[PDB]
């Protein structure tokens, strides 16, 4: 007799590991696997909400209806996230998007209105050159700091042919007066599965610092930084996918031979070629 | 089970291959009573394997494995040493010696690395066996990944008129672990599954091993410029779909005077 | 301009160009250089020490050949100034820089360096008001008609399969090799040296490149032609001597389609015909069976569609239709293509708006010409 406590890592390690489109499906055959719905709810609860809340899981509410991402700085723990926006506290559902009750919190709320241009801007980028790049500013005055939170999810999931893909990023403009800094991690996880393993996982994580001077100069300073850099870093893939081609590939497995041209295998059946030459 | 089963292929299938092991873990301390054949379906990793009564390295697989005793083809014998040596055709025994030496000196003329085991046997007229290269991703360069070729070299030897038959399974593991400051934190691979088939009027010339390296290496090639283009242009074209660096306001004008032209085109057409 | 400009269809080997609204490229002659090696003994002779065209196609032994654009890209930029400067000519052109909107072609693909390098040329020195530049491939779809296509151009040292949608083809769906029958007669040289035939010379390879043009055929079978042995089929010199013809007549043929067999990288035309419907969506390959596109000189062969569609047999899925658009002007179809397109004033914001482009330069060289 197995012990059921286990299954609940092994589907937390399975709700935690599963790539963004490929999560509910395999998971309601996970538990087709376990056969209960308690049994996985006993960790699969929490499984959800931290899953959620950093793949960027796309969340909108109705009030605003800006497709805002699941993260940790609208997130209460009761199932309750709020507006990074507009500061409203709400119910809001996991397995699917049922959000009710909006309540309109209140903080510093200086910050909000920073971020409502740098997103502005940001987002009006984001939009007019990523297809599905959609982007959410958090906002968070912790630790007398203001806190610019950026987060991009792109996604296209059509597995017809068995093809997934999604982008997510996070980048942060500490807005420490007088010199702010410019902090961020990339996010990448792409999945292929038609008679090939395609698991593309990649990102880039650094950090500048700027003085502070108004709202339109930081906006345009930091997405700009952001915006060049994943710009630049996927040129790099391009190139990146240019590196395979030769190098990796004849890294690892060659095209030609010594001769580089062909291989007689009579040749090598028999004649001891030389083999006591030098 | 039969469902759970299915749940288990549609979980390997989109599972990171990575953790085989703590997945089958996951796997059995999930399902035990579906632990009979785990591996028949879940695609194994390949396993080192040095003799000592020789000295010489060679490789665990199925067919070299007597329930826990791996056949060693520089002695040829199971490991744990047992009087239970099941071994084959003594003079095929030689001839794959002499096919696995080619095949060392092919993956050293293509690979530099790995190990190369083609473990066969012999049926009633033909005969199976396969195809073992382990060449996982050297240390010399920070882009790695575990290169593992498993084939399934299919020999249906018939015997009137010289002629046999050959079917090649195929599959490559590998991962490409690429780092760097360029790359980032760069990850992607896996492996692939194709066959083919053959019905050679074999000579002597050209025997059933030089079939093999011919017709593997041809796969190989196939697979690898598969992945080159399809697979590397595929994850390309999800990323600058999705993530694109191209200013809009102008591409719909300029397509819109294009389909102006196709009205051109059907002015006169 | 506002009157006939020329339509100029690239080629490493041969260029071609061509008034526009007519239906064949006016001027057509390959690309390369001919200058003499002999003492001017007697004065007031042939000289100029340059010669193209005419003299370049009479003075055979009396040259030095030197072909500029190698595997479709030019290195000597100055010796294809001088080409343009042939075609310029009042043989040819008897017009000026500064008078039409003319249009050129380039295969895809390429640096754009080597765009950059031809806009600074015609536009710097040349007072050109307007020239465009375009890809090899709506020119073909002008010409067959049609939307859907897979364009396939045998060029001078080119060859790349592409399969368009209206005009709109995947900028991922694209398969090239720089390659055509040059290195194959280069490597029917040397079947010959190891057969008693060497013929190293410039012009004497030229005539080499003829016989490519002349006795190559692409039979079917696998080894057939190889097992067995031609009796040369003697034809003769326009020297007026022997010229056999050996057993190799095909083995040189038909190396590209298996041309990795001589230590080269390459994939093979049917495998790159068949990658390029690999790149492409589903239901289009459908439609694309019946849309294939042939084009250039190197398509002109005894059996060729025959030995790639068997290829494509042992290669492609079912439920094929295949649909080979193979005319006689597989050439002049590029070039019609571009006439049609420059019998269009729709063409206002492609054609160069000349100083403002010198203007800005390498924004509109990424944005104007394609
Ligand atoms: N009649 C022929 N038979 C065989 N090959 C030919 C024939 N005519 C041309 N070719 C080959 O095809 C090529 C013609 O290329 P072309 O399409 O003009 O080049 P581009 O498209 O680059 O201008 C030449 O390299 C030549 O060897």
């Amino acid at each position: 007799r197995v012990s059921d406590e286990e299954k609940v890592r092994i589907a937390a390690k399975f709700i935690t590991h599963a790539p963004p489109g490929e999560f509910n499906e395999v998971f309601n055959d996970v538990r087709l696997l376990l056969n209960n719905d308690n049994l996985l709810r006993e960790g699969a609860a929490h499984a959800f909400a931290q899953y959620n809340m950093d793949q960027f899981t796309p969340v909108k509410i109705e009030g605003y209806e800006d497709q805002v991402l699941i993260t940790e700085h609208g997130d209460l723990g009761n199932s309750r996230f709020l507006d990074p926006r507009n500061k409203i506290s709400f119910k809001f559902d996991h397995l699917r998007k049922e959000a009710s009750d909006p309540q309109p919190e209140e903080v510093d709320g200086s910050l909000k209105s920073w971020r409502e241009s740098c997103d502005s801007a940001l987002r009006a980028y984001v939009k007019d050159h990523y297809s599905n790049g959609f982007c959410t500013v958090y906002a968070k005055n912790i630790d007398g700091q203001q806190t610019i939170i950026a987060c991009i999810e792109s996604h296209q999931f059509q597995p017809k042919n068995f093809w997934n893909g999604r982008w997510r990023s996070e980048w942060k403009f500490t807005i420490t007066p007088p010199t702010a800094q410019v902090v961020g991690v990339l996010k990448i996880q792409v999945h292929y599965y038609e008679d090939g393993n395609v698991q593309l996982v990649s990102h880039k994580d650094v950090q500048d610092s700027v003085t502070v001077s108004n709202e339109a100069q930081t906006a345009k300073e930091f997405i700009k930084i952001i915006e060049h850099a994943e710009n630049e870093y996927q040129t790099a893939i391009s190139e990146n996918y240019q590196t395979m081609s030769d190098t990796t590939f004849k890294a690892l497995r060659r095209q030609l031979p010594v001769t580089r041209t062909k291989i007689d295998w009579n040749k090598i059946l028999s004649y001891k070629i030389g083999k006591e030459m030098q | 089970s039969d469902q759970q089963l299915d749940c288990a292929l549609d979980l390997m299938r989109r599972l990171p291959p990575q953790q085989i092991e703590k997945n089958l873990s996951d796997l059995i301390d999930l399902v035990p009573s579906l632990c009979e054949d785990l591996l028949s379906s879940v695609d194994q990793p390949l396993k080192i394997a040095r003799d000592k009564v020789v000295g010489k390295d060679y490789l665990l697989c199925d067919y070299n494995r007597d329930g826990d005793s791996y056949r060693s083809p520089w002695s040829n014998k199971y490991d744990p040493p047992l009087e239970d040596g099941a071994m084959p055709s003594a003079r095929l025994r030689k001839l794959e010696v002499e096919a696995n030496n080619a095949f060392d000196q092919y993956r050293d003329l293509y690979f530099e690395g790995g190990v190369s085991s083609v473990y066969l046997w012999d049926l009633d007229h033909g005969f199976a066996g396969v195809i073992l290269i382990k060449k996982a991703g050297d240390g010399s360069k920070k882009i790695k990944g575990c290169w593992d070729s498993i084939h399934v070299v299919e020999v249906q030897e018939k015997s009137s008129g010289r002629t046999a038959h050959y079917k090649l399974t195929s599959t490559v593991m590998l991962w490409l672990q690429t780092n760097k400051s360029g790359s980032g934190t760069m990850n992607l691979g896996g492996s692939l599954t194709r066959q083919m088939e053959k019905d050679e009027t074999v000579s002597d010339c050209s025997p059933h091993i030089a079939n093999i390296g011919r017709l593997v290496e041809d796969m190989e090639n196939k697979i690898r410029s598969t992945l080159n283009e399809i697979y590397f242009g595929k994850t390309k074209d999800i990323v600058n779909g999705l993530r694109s660096v191209q200013t809009f306001a102008d591409k719909s004008k300029q397509e819109a005077l294009k389909n102006d032209l196709v009205e051109a085109l059907k002015r006169k057409q | 301009i506002a009157n006939q400009p020329v339509v100029i269809d690239n080629g490493s080997g041969v260029i071609k160009a061509g008034f526009a609204g007519d239906q064949i490229p006016k001027y057509c002659f390959p690309n390369y250089v001919g200058r003499p090696k002999h003492v001017r003994v007697m004065a007031g002779a042939l000289e100029g020490d340059i010669f193209i065209g005419p003299k370049a196609e009479e003075h055979r032994g009396l040259l030095s050949i030197r072909y500029p654009m190698e595997h479709g890209i030019v290195k000597d930029w100055n010796d294809m100034e001088r080409i343009w400067q042939y075609v310029y000519s009042k043989d040819q052109l008897q017009t000026f820089s500064e008078e039409h909107p003319v249009l050129l072609t380039e295969a895809p693909l390429n640096p754009r360096k080597n765009r950059e390098r031809a806009a600074e040329v015609f536009f710097e020195t040349f007072n050109v008001p307007a020239l465009f530049i375009s890809m090899q491939a709506v020119l073909s779809l002008y010409a067959t008609g049609r939307t859907t296509g897979v364009v396939l151009d045998s060029g001078d040292g080119v060859t790349h399969a592409v399969p368009i949608y209206e005009g709109f083809a995947m900028p991922h769906s694209i398969m090239r090799i720089d390659i055509a029958g040059r290195d194959v007669s280069r490597f029917l040289r040397l079947y010959l040296r190891k057969e008693g035939y060497d013929f190293h010379s410039s012009s004497e390879f030229e005539i080499v490149k003829a016989i490519k043009e002349r006795a190559c055929y692409l039979s079917i079978n696998p080894q057939k032609d190889e097992t067995l042995e031609t009796e040369k089929a003697q034809y003769y010199l326009p020297d007026g001597s022997t010229i056999e013809i050996g057993p190799s007549r095909f083995r040189a043929p038909e190396l590209l389609f298996r041309p990795d067999l001589i230590g080269e990288e390459s994939e093979g035309i049917h495998e790159v015909l068949v990658f390029a419907i690999q790149k492409s969506d589903m239901d289009l390959r459908r439609t694309l069976f019946s849309n294939i596109v042939l084009s250039g000189g190197s398509t002109l062969f005894k059996g060729f569609g025959d030995r790639l569609l068997s290829e494509v047999k042992k290669l492609a899925p079912k439920d094929v239709k295949i649909r080979i658009s193979a005319p006689q002007e597989r050439l002049y179809s590029t070039w019609i293509g571009g006439s049609i397109l420059a019998s269009l004033d729709t063409f206002k914001k492609m054609w160069v708006s000349k100083k403002e482009y010198e203007e800005d330069g390498a924004r509109s060289i990424h944005r104007k010409t394609f």
